[PDB]
């Protein structure tokens, strides 16, 4: 029934401290945990009067999970539940997997499995990192992958924010990512993908604000989020699983990832202006500027899609409203798929921020996919890595942190049947 | 300066055992032509592939030979056994050292340069150095003398690197090399609770020096010869190799001799007008095809077939 | 985490005065006071830097290494100079002489063990050790020969803390000194051997970007100082404070360092505007990134324009944009992809604190990793031959215990040294 969640790395952790902010925010639980089952996919009710967190945080600099136990919130999690290893970060896979990553994650798992124990019948873990950082990408790496073997019996759907196209951060990133990808892709469910630029577009040209904090952002899919766990796990007039989503959206095995989208994303201010249509909200779901994803369907055929709807929606106007879709062929689908739309239909509409920048609309539209697009993004930050490994770049960090000529050049080809992969499954009939 | 890297790679394959075959072991390698293995469909070409079977004999006259001769020519060279542990790197280079059948590389060519030695005798004046010490953890210890830890690179007057305080010891003959050796080998182990986890982990390396002095001609000859059997691959000084190799098969001016005390003291052995042989090992066996991979890629670092893209 | 500070030499002495002059008013400890904090942010990391005793008394955790009295005696007979404790003090009332090889293997040698005596007292201090601070001049002594010694030992000591270096490389121009080169060439040898940061400073370079870029007339000694002791504060201490993207000397060695020669950076700080006039607030950002990023404005000697960079870290630190700041760097990547080499997508490390320098709204530091700097060790380097040629004052070397070979040996290292930097400018 329930759904744990480890975010790792400061930003898994940044994302993580805002997906967790929406959440009591539209459940009526202050920052003091009280308030005023159904959702308790989530949330465990230590006796009592309070909620907590059914989730954990583990970052290797303490700076960022300090900042949680200072702003309200601060009340909100077991003073246990923030795992930190005062140590190093260091923005490198290798060292964040293996050399120092490892002496914590027993510590992490124990709460995983502590937490795990606690619930009733649970049906896996989302979990939030980073792919390009040293915290985020190496250790959860080994985090998913101690998963995998102790509760293969379970979902595994990790939600990532992979890589600015051209917009990186660290100069390495892409190291951190071709690792992250080939050491989780044998352990993960479903990926979900959510592009930290392509969302700033969505900043820009649909809200208008060229002073987008990261706090936006994580506002942002902190929402997406929303619509996946909390208001799915909640009753409605056509639920939908997290195992219905692995199963409804993964072709094959590969712990595929599809992109992260959502409908009604208007700024405040905007506000009073006449809501949107439910034909033009379905509408909005197949454009290339707005997914959260710098995959822009270039050529990618979607080859299933989660329309998880929330709010006053009339099954018939989205059996019609997907119809309208599926025959507009511009939006080609795959071969091998005839129909591969799930509805998901929800109750209680979305809840925006008191006062952030978020519209505020009676009813939105969180469409996930597998798109055979991302052969494109693959494509693009796989490239990057070798460019760099062709010279070795900043290889004596890793090496020097426990891995080898074999975990880069043998993770490369890892996704180069990645590439391969992503190619075959459409582009051909 | 002559060829420029010259670098020649050759890829041992160690017998099929029967313990393996009891067991039911599982297969790698798939062998092509002279030169080429097989493993997982991705061919690997080499200067020379041996199979399981393969003689010591047959090792040391394709990898070895030439290289002693060039050493007696009055060149230096190099000769490294490259692999995972139990590969197959100490049985190449020392094998059993007594035995004619069995032994190694480094018996074969003190036999050959001695009896070259001893066929010459005209005017030439012979003399033979020879020094014996590992690295650990980038530490310089002496086979020779356990007091000399740590010791330290330096360059003499003309840029000829060497291990200051390193014991050099003159031989006259076979069987005084490999007392040598054997020395080496026991002083090895004093200190050392697990000899498999301290060899597999200190690269061991066998320095002979061939000094020549016509009395009549009067052109005096040196060479060296570094024997060295490295640690598992499965290294700083690996690292530091790697680069060196690839420096090497790139024609780059520039090679990267710093990063490893190893790469150091090799300096005027490897690359440049030396002779270079690499006998990388490699087990048949089902497991590491992984390792094996890695070590064909570390061979591949030096220049040989490339492959259209 | 944690470092611990170096002030070897004089020069590496006199900065100390001005980078905890600083640095403690960018944490409020006055004098021998306690933490008078504006804030209360400005406390909770700072054991970076110093030492619980008293509760009132947060000692820097430093150490003063130097031959020549009279200097650390002046260092200690004036502002801060009380507050540190008097154990920090490691001082060789010997000759001080000139000479790197009479601070490095005969004067320097004997004072070095009651040296990394406390540099362990320190580094034993408590919590986690990251690594250590060392300010000196590689054109002197105590500053080359003798700092280049406590490093050589302190990385053999913990090769695992990092060891960032503050090297006022030899000017140019006119050299304080006459031997100059021969101290130099020898420390930046030990230098490209141990230490894994360096940031070198030229005292002309600063004059400059002090007289010009602040329309200072009387650039005294301590400006300089302060200048640099300002941006060696937006490195370290800085980081250790929160931020939406926060870095510490690993992330910023772990992304600057390609190649594990150590390689030397050049350091430039951001709001570098005239008192009165200037104070224009132009610091929206890419008003910094303005700065930064000009020729003039670092404080190496060499001019970014003259050669490509392998990693460049701006280091931010007050409340802005991680669009308006993740977005300038790009175009910056762009309108200069010249210069800023192929082979890494993104050189560029954007960090950001979120706390500014104590007095502004927006700063950021600047730590740049160009092939530029070969133009540097050239020059020293050159100036080493033409001398060496002649073994010029070399008498004061030898005659202290020294070797020919040793000479050779420096020069060719910090030479091949130049040689490799260049592999990437092309
Ligand atoms: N959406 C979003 N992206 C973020 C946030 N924080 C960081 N990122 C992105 O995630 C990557 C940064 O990872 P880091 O913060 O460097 O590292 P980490 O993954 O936390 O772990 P470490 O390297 O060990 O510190 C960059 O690509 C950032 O653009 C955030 O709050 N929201
Ligand atoms: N920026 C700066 N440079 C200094 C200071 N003092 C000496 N220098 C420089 O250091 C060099 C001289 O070395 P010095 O510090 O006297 O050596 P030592 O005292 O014998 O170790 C000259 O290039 C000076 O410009 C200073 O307080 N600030």
């Amino acid at each position: 029934r329930e759904c744990i969640s480890i975010h790792v790395g400061q930003a898994g952790v940044q994302i993580g401290n805002a997906c967790w902010e929406l959440y009591c925010l539209e459940h009526g639980i202050q920052p003091d945990g009280q308030m005023p089952d159904s959702f308790n996919t989530f949330f465990s009710e230590t006796g009592a009067g309070k909620h907590v967190p059914r989730a954990v945080f583990v970052d290797l600099e303490p700076t960022v999970i300090d900042e949680v136990r200072t702003g309200t919130y601060r009340q909100l999690f077991h003073p246990e539940q923030l795992i930190t290893g005062k140590e190093d970060a260091a923005n490198n896979y290798a060292r964040g997997h293996y050399t120092i990553g490892k002496e914590i994650i027993d510590l992490v798992l124990d709460r995983i499995r502590k937490l795990a124990d606690q619930c009733t019948g649970l049906q896996g873990f989302s979990v939030f990192h980073s792919f390009g950082g040293g915290t985020g990408s190496g250790f959860t790496s080994l985090l998913m992958e101690r998963l995998s073997v102790d509760y293969g019996k379970k979902s595994k759907l990790e939600f990532s924010i992979y890589p600015a196209p051209q917009v990186s951060t660290a100069v390495v990133e892409p190291y951190n990512s071709i690792l992250t990808t080939h050491t989780t892709l044998e352990h993960s469910d479903c990926a979900f993908m959510v592009d930290n630029e392509a969302i700033y577009d969505i900043c820009r040209r649909n809200l208008d604000i060229e002073r987008p904090t990261y706090t936006n952002l994580n506002r942002l899919i902190g929402q997406i989020v929303s619509s996946i766990t909390a208001s799915l796990r909640f009753d409605g007039a056509l639920n939908v699983d997290l195992t219905e989503f692995q199963t409804n959206l993964v072709p094959y095995p590969r712990g595929h990832f599809p992109l992260a989208t959502y409908a009604p994303v208007i700024s405040a201010e905007k506000a009073y202006h006449e809501q949107l249509s439910v034909a033009e909200i379905t509408n909005a779901c197949f454009e290339p500027a707005n997914q959260m994803v710098k995959c822009d369907p270039r050529h990618g055929k979607y080859m299933a899609c989660c329309l998880l709807y929330r709010g006053d929606v009339v099954p018939k106007d989205v059996n019609a409203a997907i119809a309208t879709i599926k025959t507009k062929r511009t939006i080609q689908f795959v071969d091998w798929c005839p129909t591969g739309f799930k509805v998901g239909i929800n109750y209680e509409p979305p809840t925006v921020v008191p006062g952030g920048d978020l519209a505020k609309v009676q009813r939105a539209v969180c469409m996930l996919s597998n798109t055979t697009a991302i052969a494109e993004a693959w494509a693009r930050l796989d490239h990057k890595f070798d460019l760099m490994y062709a010279k070795r770049a900043f290889v004596h960090w890793y090496v020097g942190e426990g891995m080898e000529e074999g975990e880069f050049s043998e993770a490369r080809e890892d996704m180069a049947a990645l590439e391969k992969d992503y190619e075959e499954v459409g582009v051909d009939s | 300066d002559p060829a420029e890297c010259n670098i020649k790679v050759m890829c041992r394959f160690r017998p099929l055992n029967e313990s393996e075959v009891n067991r039911g072991d599982k297969y790698v390698a798939k062998f092509q032509g002279e030169d080429t293995v097989m493993i997982a469909s991705k061919p690997y070409a080499f200067d020379r592939v041996f199979q399981s079977s393969t003689s010591q004999e047959q090792v040391y006259n394709d990898c070895a030979k030439k290289i002693v001769k060039d050493v007696l020519e009055g060149y230096n060279g190099t000769i490294f056994a490259y692999g995972q542990t139990s590969s197959g790197k100490n049985h190449t280079m020392e094998g059993k050292l007594h035995d004619p059948e069995g032994m190694g590389i480094i018996p074969r060519i003190v036999q050959d340069i001695f009896n070259y030695i001893y066929s010459m005798d005209e005017n030439l004046e012979f003399h033979i150095k020879v020094s014996y010490f590992e690295i650990y953890l980038d530490k310089i210890r002496d086979l020779l003398d356990v007091s000399k830890t740590n010791l330290s690179v330096h360059e003499d007057k003309n840029r000829v690197p060497y291990v200051k305080g390193c014991t050099e010891r003159f031989v006259c003959s076979p069987d005084e090399v490999m007392d040598t050796i054997d020395e080496g080998k026991s002083n090895r182990h004093v200190a050392v609770t697990n000899m498999n986890e301290h060899s597999s982990r200190s690269h061991s390396i066998f320095l002979i020096n061939v000094k020549q002095e016509n009395t009549q001609t009067e052109q005096k000859l040196s060479g060296k010869l570094y024997l060295v059997d490295l640690a598992g691959s499965e290294n700083k000084s690996l690292s530091a190799l790697g680069n060196v190799i690839s420096a090497l098969a790139e024609g780059s001016t520039y090679v990267p001799y710093r990063d490893s005390k190893m790469t150091r003291i090799l300096q005027d052995s490897l690359g440049g007008n030396c002779r270079t042989t690499i006998v990388i090992c490699c087990s048949p066996s089902s497991y590491n095809e992984s390792e094996t991979k890695s070590t064909l890629l570390f061979g591949q670092r030096a220049k040989t077939i490339k492959n259209t893209v | 985490r944690e470092i611990v500070h170096i002030q070897a030499g004089q020069c590496g002495n006199q900065i100390g005065a001005k980078f905890w002059e600083v640095i403690s008013d960018e944490h409020g400890i006055d004098p021998t006071g306690s933490y008078h904090g504006d804030s209360d942010l400005q406390l909770e990391r700072i054991n970076v830097y110093y030492n619980e005793a008293a509760g009132n008394k947060y000692v820097p955790r430093a150490i003063l290494v130097d031959l020549e009295p009279g200097t650390m005696d002046s260092v200690r007979s004036g502002p801060f100079g009380q507050i540190f404790r008097p154990d920090n003090f490691v001082f060789g009332q010997s000759g001080a002489g000139n000479n790197w090889a009479k601070g490095h293997y005969t004067e320097g040698a004997e004072l070095v063990d009651s040296v990394l005596d406390v540099v362990r007292k320190e580094s034993e201090s408590c919590d986690c050790l990251q690594g250590f601070q060392l300010t000196h001049s590689l054109g002197g002594g105590t500053g080359s020969g003798m700092g280049t010694l406590l490093i050589s030992k302190i990385r053999e000591e913990y090769p695992d803390r990092i060891m960032n270096t503050f090297s006022v490389v030899p000017s140019p121009k006119v050299s304080d000194t006459v031997v100059e080169p021969y101290n130099a060439t020898l420390s930046v040898h030990q230098l490209v051997e141990n230490t894994d940061e360096t940031y070198c400073i030229d005292n002309e370079a600063l004059y400059d970007i002090c007289f010009r870029t602040l329309k200072l007339t009387t650039p005294t000694y301590g400006d300089l100082n302060h200048l640099v002791s300002a941006t060696m504060s937006g490195v370290t201490t800085c980081l250790r404070f929160p931020g939406q993207l926060n870095a510490d000397l690993r992330k910023l060695a772990v992304n600057m360092v390609p190649f594990p020669r150590l390689h030397f950076f050049m350091p430039g700080f951001a709001p570098l505007t005239s008192r009165g006039s200037q104070q224009y607030r132009a610091l929206t950002v890419p008003e910094l990134t303005q700065q930064m990023f000009d020729a003039k404005n670092m404080m190496a000697a060499c001019d970014p324009r003259h050669g490509r960079y392998l990693t460049v870290a701006a280091v931010f630190r007050g409340r802005m944009s991680m669009k308006e700041v993740d977005e300038q760097m790009l175009n910056v990547q762009n309108k200069n992809s010249s210069y800023f080499v192929e082979w890494i997508p993104n050189n560029v490390k954007t960090a950001v604190c979120d706390i500014p320098p104590r007095g502004l709204k927006m700063s950021a530091t600047f730590i740049g990793n160009s092939t530029a700097i070969q133009e540097l060790f050239k020059r020293i380097s050159e100036q080493f031959t033409a001398m060496f040629r002649r073994k010029a004052f070399l008498h004061w070397y030898t005659g202290e215990g020294m070797d020919e070979m040793e000479f050779t040996e420096a020069e060719s290292n910090m030479n091949d040294l130049v040689s490799e930097y260049q592999q990437y400018q092309d």
